């Protein structure tokens, strides 16, 4: 939408629509005003609309307030709300919390790339800890968060009956931060399934906390640590957790994590020991040209790994590539290995 | 699909198949319940699929190591012998079939790597590994070698490596400690170092494989080699007066070969638990049962206490069991696949190309550093060649700073950076000056400073020196100047 | 404004607190929005609220007005030394004019009021 003419035209057509599942808007150089209010007032009544995408456009806090009011409508029925680079601040978190407290239809909320600092989280957690909040997926990626906010997020993980997907990467949730989240995620009754600690500056020090969660929390199926300088010591500690017989982690993603040759032993152990692991996405790290040859050799003995084995963005020699190609052909149950070419 | 009403056994066709069938037939006549024995090829590949289905055999005869994988997958039934039965088999073989404290199979027979020697050349083998060098020198005078064996297969080098306290996976409470690997500690390093020294001293080469060692032994070029009972059938055709004994000691300790135990496992889905148990316990694991098996194909050393005493008449078998008693049970954890690789790339490379201390050090040579150090060393001398009144090292600290100006003085650092602005970096830099001005000396100093981490530490990973004096213009080549 | 969340929590459960002076703090319009959550809540027995010189603008009056409308206990409201100009006062007045409002003392001391807003105050005074 560019001008007022587009708003009344879009409003007319959307209002007179009984089969739109997903709507994506892109307000251009018009908001930070009530200019878009006329359209949001329509979205509230569209019974067929399940997904509303308002990402990558400037939706100033006042605009988010208007939207929130329209999401409190008895007939809203929106299940997915995407709010990426909207330029929101902590101020809007209050209004979002109010929606979470009463809108029982909203399931997936993406608040990535907004300045929802620690304070903003403190407010969102009011809604998240509230009964009737059925939110299952929450993205808080790149939200200028620090370890302080983990005190409240951890409480959400502890008490929420519904939150299963939590992505908090690209933040300053360092060792102390994740340790707090882990302390509560450790609880056998936590419903956390996917933990997106992608790039939080995590180090080997905190891997014992993640290990503890992996050991005890049987509901955790996906863990993404790529970008954290875990190091070899980090992998060693994580493996101790992953090698525990009760660990159910299916997917472990480890792209650049400042890895080296040493960790290959522990990763090799992981590949053949865990009965739960299905996908191990080792990425842009100096895994080692010989290290990968160990993987090639061991992944023949009825391994349970079926998916991406990583090894992308990594230079291998001729013999290594041949061995990996051989593995791919001999063991077709391994969907794709994914070499560089 | 469960084969109710009958007991079905799968066994490798290279084992005493007909004998086991005789035990089955005797069992049938004694109990009234028929036992069927089959020997499909690659039963170790098909069994896991039928076991995972409930179809297939009730009893599986194979190596105990693979059974650990089945146990992890839960494809084997637990066995429940009482002490009245456990005490019938050697006291150390019960670990061969123990998975995380559970017993998953009945030990049948025990293999080990014994010392096979030629009585015509060496009627009295050495008792200490340290004596072999001296023995080899004496034999070399006679034109013979003291010891030759397969060094490309770690299976045969391990007995020595583990001799000084080295081990694979720590075995403490019936469970192997996966995170505790004994290939790195002094016990392993001392053993491997000794072995590598034997190669350097020309008592052994590095590239002997299985075929060479056997050919040399059966030919009469060597006093002895190292092998297991599985190879004995190919040692008779030489008509050599051979014997089998216990391997030499090292610093007071016996060698510790991997001990490979043949065992009879039971299918997890089979209801024939009491049937399979009684079959194995009171019929097969008897002196009569084992004789029926051994009669078809010799088992070498056997798990049965009484049967081994009966077979003590053959020193080869007695030596095998003695080695097994002193040896190391080969772990049944799937992590062994990584281990085998880890040693395969350890012993072969340790023998030639690097040191034994280097081998275990995380492949610390990542090339980038290896080259930097090569450069650091190579360019420590101003010329690093002849013609210096005795060829003494001049020492590059003698370098006297030359004046560098752009066509104010400049530094060697920031040389490749963008100029005032425009974000425009420079790829090509040309240093011009008269012959004898110090063009080469500056280049050599630059590389030394870089290698030492005092120049362009962040900007370049590699510096490749091209000496135009050495590179001809008419010689055909690829960009191999990098090499 | 960050502390207003925590103050609100206290107001929502502490039935003993009667007089709260938050003057001379940077509790901007957002902060008021949060305090009003506690103020509009039952069990809040606050009678005196001072928000003098709190960097407020007329925008906050939308929430303060709601407090005046529904609060059964708030009688003293001081919001002077702010940017609550004519439009802000008018908003407050639209609820303060209600015969059921419990407002007793109104501290619109120095808020940039002009002659225009006096009709709004007149309405409140009359009713
Ligand atoms: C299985 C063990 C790891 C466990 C271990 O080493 N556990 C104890 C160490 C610490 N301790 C303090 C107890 C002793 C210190 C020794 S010290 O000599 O300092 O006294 C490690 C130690 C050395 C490792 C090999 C080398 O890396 C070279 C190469 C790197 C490639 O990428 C992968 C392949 C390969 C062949 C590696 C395989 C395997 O991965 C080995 C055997
Ligand atoms: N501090 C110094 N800096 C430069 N050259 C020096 C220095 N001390 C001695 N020399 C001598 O000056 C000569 C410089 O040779 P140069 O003209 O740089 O060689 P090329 O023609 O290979 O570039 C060599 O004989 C060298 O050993
Ligand atoms: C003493 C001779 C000498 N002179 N110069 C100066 C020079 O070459 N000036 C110009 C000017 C214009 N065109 C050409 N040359 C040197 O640089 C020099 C170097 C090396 S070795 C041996 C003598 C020598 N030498």
């Amino acid at each position: 939408l560019s001008t007022r003419m587009d708003h009344m035209v879009s409003s007319f057509c959307i209002e007179n629509c009984h089969r739109v599942e997903s709507l994506s808007l892109g307000f251009l150089h018009n908001l930070t005003s009530s200019f878009c209010r006329g359209l949001f007032s329509v979205l509230s009544t569209s019974q067929s609309l399940t997904e509303l995408d308002l990402s990558d456009n400037s939706l100033g806090d006042p605009g988010m307030r208007v939207l929130c009011e329209t999401l409190q409508h008895p007939g809203c029925n929106i299940r997915r709300l995407w709010l990426g680079r909207c330029g929101l601040s902590h101020e809007c978190c209050f209004d979002i919390s109010l929606v979470l407290s009463s809108n029982q239809k909203l399931v997936e909320l993406d608040l990535s790339d907004n300045a929802l600092g620690d304070f903003g989280i403190r407010l969102l957690c009011v809604g998240l800890k509230h009964l009737l909040c059925n939110l299952k997926k929450l993205w808080l990626v790149s939200c200028c968060l620090t370890s302080a906010c983990c005190q409240d997020l951890a409480s959400v993980l502890s008490t929420s009956h519904s939150l299963t997907r939590l992505y908090v990467g690209e933040n300053a949730l360092g060792d102390s931060g994740v340790a707090i989240l882990c302390e509560k995620a450790k609880n056998p009754q936590c419903n956390l399934q996917k933990l997106g600690l992608v790039n939080s500056g995590l180090t080997s020090v905190c891997c014992s906390a993640l290990s503890s969660v992996l050991s005890t929390n049987q509901n955790l199926t996906h863990l993404y640590l790529r970008g954290n300088t875990l190091g070899d010591k980090g992998i060693k500690l994580l493996c101790e957790g992953l090698l525990h017989p009760d660990c159910k982690l299916q997917v472990l993603e480890l792209d650049n994590c400042n890895l080296t040759s040493h960790c290959c032993w522990d990763l090799s152990t992981l590949l053949t020991s865990s009965q739960s692991l299905r996908k191990l996405s080792l990425g842009n790290n100096d895994l080692g040209d010989l290290g990968v040859m160990m993987f090639c050799e061991v992944l023949k003995q009825q391994s349970c790994l079926l998916q991406n084995l990583g090894l992308s963005e990594m230079y291998f020699n001729y013999e290594t590539k041949s061995a990996l190609e051989t593995l791919q052909e001999e063991k077709p149950e391994l969907t794709v290995v994914f070499e560089p070419s | 699909k469960i084969e109710e009403g009958k007991l079905v056994i799968w066994i490798n066709g290279d084992k005493g198949y007909n004998g086991l069938a005789e035990v089955g037939k005797k069992f049938e006549k004694d109990t009234g319940i028929k036992v069927t024995v089959e020997h499909p090829d690659k039963l170790e590949e098909k069994f896991p699929q039928v076991a995972a289905t409930g179809d297939g055999p009730d009893i599986i005869f194979w190596a105990h190591d693979r059974f650990g994988g089945y146990a992890q997958s839960g494809l084997l039934a637990e066995i429940t012998p009482d002490k009245a039965f456990q005490d019938k088999l050697y006291p150390f073989t019960w670990d061969a079939v123990r998975y995380n404290g559970k017993l998953i199979a009945y030990p049948i027979a025990v293999e080990a790597l014994s010392l096979i020697y030629n009585k015509d050349l060496l009627p009295n083998p050495p008792k200490t590994w340290e004596e072999i060098p001296a023995l080899d020198k004496e034999l070399k005078a006679k034109g013979k070698s003291a010891l030759m064996f397969n060094l490309q297969e770690p299976y045969f080098t391990w007995p020595l490596i583990a001799a000084d306290g080295g081990y694979a996976f720590k075995y403490e409470n019936g469970k192997y400690d996966i995170k505790d690997v004994g290939v790195d500690n002094a016990g392993a390093k001392a053993g491997l170092t000794f072995l590598v020294d034997l190669i350097k001293n020309k008592h052994m080469n590095a590239d002997t494989d299985y075929s060479i060692a056997e050919a040399a032994f059966n030919k009469g070029e060597t006093a002895m080699t190292i092998n297991g009972p599985w190879a004995w059938s190919n040692i008779d055709t030489s008509k050599v007066n051979y014997g089998v004994t216990v391997l030499p000691t090292f610093k007071g300790q016996p060698s510790k070969p991997f001990v490979g135990v043949l065992s009879a496992g039971i299918n997890a889905a089979s209801p024939n638990k009491e049937l399979a148990k009684e079959f194995l316990e009171n019929y097969l694991l008897t002196d009569e049962g084992l004789e029926a098996v051994n009669k078809d194909k010799p088992l070498g050393a056997v798990a049965l206490k009484s049967y081994e005493e009966e077979l003590v008449k053959d020193p080869r078998i007695a030596a095998t069991m003695e080695n097994a008693q002193k040896g190391e049970i080969m772990p049944n954890i799937p992590q062994m696949s990584a281990f085998w690789y880890a040693v395969r790339t350890a012993v072969i490379n340790a023998a030639s190309g690097r040191q034994t201390v280097d081998e275990a050090l995380k492949d610390a040579q990542t090339y980038r550093k290896k080259y930097r150090k090569y450069v650091r060393s190579r360019f420590q001398c101003i010329e690093d060649r002849n013609a210096r009144l005795g060829e003494s090292v001049s020492l590059n600290k003698r370098y006297t700073r030359l004046r560098l100006i752009k066509e104010s003085p400049i530094k060697m650092e920031l040389l490749f950076d963008p100029d005032d602005e425009h974000s425009e970096p420079v790829h090509t830099v040309v240093f011009q000056g008269a012959a004898g001005i110090g063009k080469t000396i500056l280049a050599r100093k630059m590389m030394l400073d870089w290698a030492s981490g005092t120049l362009y530490q962040d900007r370049f990973d590699y510096l490749f020196y091209i000496h135009c004096r050495e590179v001809s213009l008419v010689t055909q080549r690829s960009l191999g100047d990098l090499i």
